[PDB]
């Protein structure tokens, strides 16, 4: 609202030693009241740049920030693994104050497809009157990845959940979850369950599936 | 050292009314402006609004006019936001941050959101507290031969986080997977832990999850088996 | 007509010498009785004139020094303590380091312009006077 901030990119994919340019265009001027903030994973944020190019009292040389009016940029000149983190820009022209949406810096690596697996449900949950369908797609990358739940060769929606970890420290992949959930009347109508995995590792989609009743 | 400690966190009901607090030390309160900043998980910075405790002066986002308040007691250096009715959609982490913007000769004013709270998570949900269900995801039987296979546990419908999820009592721990909780429109939580394990090791290995949800003394150890 | 319809809320600090115009950090700001303590930060900025000298040749005349508020006039986009020359800054301590939107230039159409004073006791360069 009022004076909106654009990030660019959304994510940034960079090695440590590399140089990190980070992007934020505001919709009309803000002269030079434009501040960057980093956030690091479970902690709070912190002031980088404020008023466009000074840096915060404690912030290593590496990085500065340039700009006026409505292009800014924020410069890593080389990335330390701490400085994996989401950056966010803030204006205080004028009320309201509002942030960019935010440039996730993540590390690089090479393409790794998911492996994937599908889990139906135990027999204790379906005693408890709820089923619980899950598909696990495990080390991959990069993180943008789709799946599509199939019942008899039907599409579902609105009845899955996702949960995806954080990178992984030691190779740099993702992990995720798909949890469809049906009730227990509903699993005992159908007979073919199936998870469909897009993923740029993938040639071709890949689907795990099973027959309820083995 | 300049610092701003936030109150504990919150766990509430819907339609109740709540009051968080932010104290600040260290430096002249009434010197510089508090803002309040919400963070839905998952997701980017939002600004709620800010207050001058040196005359109570406020000002708040649009999407935060009239839902919440925001107000400050500059004799005792503390800064309050404030909900008349929490809303299922006010789960969030909650920042406060000395907005420096005033001239100051003594210092060199870093002009913006310079010194940040800790933060305040607030849950809120209609369920009362409650122990997780453990349910076995059992690998496979079509596990490849002398290759990788998963297994894990369903840990469904618990209520406030966090649980704790170790595998055979924290012997393994190369290749397991416990995700983020997700909180479901019932308003209680579920994740699953999983673990890639030996293809082979299935029938000799020997594979228990063990699971602790503090706020009910809940501890369960669930054996997964092919 | 931007240009004319724009000028500083206050009369000029004339440089009668040699020395720029130039203040202790915490004085400078011209008295304004339209105006709250957050308001009280802002620049000068240097005019100059030449006129046809009574020996024919063109001459300077003394400079000028104009009073604008932070974020307002010529040098509306600089922010407080910015380096430009014939730009000097000045602030109240305390000061709300924002743009004076609420206070704007003067146009002339409307309103004279508030005769400078400054704050008994205001340290000021030798050629100037208050």
């Amino acid at each position: 609202a009022e004076i909106v901030l654009t990030q660019s990119p959304a994510t940034l994919s960079l090695s440590p030693g590399e140089r990190a340019t980070l992007s934020c265009r505001a919709s009309q001027s803000v002269s030079s009241y434009l501040a960057w903030y980093q956030q690091k994973p479970g902690q709070a944020p912190r002031l980088l740049i404020y008023d466009a190019s000074n840096r915060a009292s404690g912030i290593p040389a590496r990085f500065s920030g340039s700009g006026s009016g409505t292009d800014f940029t924020l410069t890593i000149s080389s990335l330390e693994p701490e400085d994996f983190a989401v950056y966010y820009c803030q204006q205080r022209r004028n009320w309201p104050l509002t942030f960019g949406g935010g440039t996730k810096v993540e590390t690089k690596r090479t393409v790794a497809a998911p492996s994937v697996f599908i889990f139906p449900p135990s027999d204790e949950q379906l005693k408890s009157g709820t089923a619980s369908v899950v598909c696990l797609l495990n080390n991959f990358y990069p993180r943008e990845a789709k799946v599509q739940w199939k019942v008899d060769n039907a599409l579902q929606s609105g009845n899955s959940q996702e949960s995806v970890t954080e990178q992984d420290s030691k190779d740099s992949t993702y992990s995720l979850s798909s949890t469809l959930t049906l009730s227990k009347a509903d699993y005992e109508k159908h007979k073919v369950y199936a998870c469909e995995v897009t993923h740029q590792g993938l040639s071709s989609p890949v689907t795990k599936s099973f027959n309820r009743g083995e | 050292e300049v610092q701003l400690v936030q109150s504990g966190a919150e766990v509430k009901k819907p339609g109740e009314s709540l009051r968080i607090s932010c104290k600040g030390s260290g430096y002249s309160f009434s010197s510089y402006w508090i803002s309040w900043v919400r963070q839905m998980p998952g997701k980017g910075l939002e600004w709620m609004g800010r207050i001058d405790p040196s005359d109570s002066n406020t000002n708040y986002s649009p999407s935060f006019q009239g839902h919440v308040t925001i107000s400050a007691d500059k004799s005792i250096s503390t800064a309050y936001l404030q909900w008349s009715s929490l809303k299922a959609s006010d789960t969030a982490m909650y920042y406060c941050a000395r907005l420096s913007v005033r001239v100051w000769f003594g210092e060199l004013p870093h002009y913006g959101m310079d010194v940040w709270g800790q933060g305040t998570t607030v849950t809120v949900s209609s369920a009362s507290t409650k122990g997780p269900s453990v349910f076995p995801l059992a690998p496979s039987s079509k596990s490849t031969s002398g290759g990788t296979a998963a297994l894990g546990c369903l840990v469904k419908d618990y209520f406030p986080e966090p649980v704790t999820v170790s595998w055979n009592s924290g012997a393994l721990t190369s290749g397991v997977h416990t995700f983020p909780a997700v909180l479901q429109s019932s308003g209680l939580y579920s994740l699953s832990s999983v673990v890639t394990v030996p293809s082979s090791s299935l029938g000799t290995q020997t594979y228990i999850c063990n699971v602790n949800h503090k706020p009910s003394n809940t501890k369960v150890d669930k054996k997964v088996e092919p | 007509a931007n240009m004319n319809n724009t000028a500083s809320w206050f009369t000029a600090l004339t440089q009668h010498g040699k020395e720029d115009l130039k203040f202790p950090r915490g004085q400078g700001v011209p008295i304004n009785t339209n105006s709250s303590p957050d308001d009280q930060i802002g620049y000068y900025r240097r005019a100059t004139r030449r006129i046809r000298g009574g020996d024919g040749k063109m001459k300077d005349l003394s400079p000028r020094w104009y009073f604008y508020y932070l974020g307002t006039g010529p040098e509306a986009g600089l922010p407080y303590g910015a380096n430009k020359d014939g730009i000097i800054w000045v602030a109240t301590e305390g000061a709300l380091n924002t743009p004076k939107d609420h206070i704007g230039t003067r146009n002339p159409a409307n309103n004279a312009a508030i005769v400078l004073q400054l704050p008994q006791g205001t340290t000021l360069p030798k050629g100037f006077y208050a």
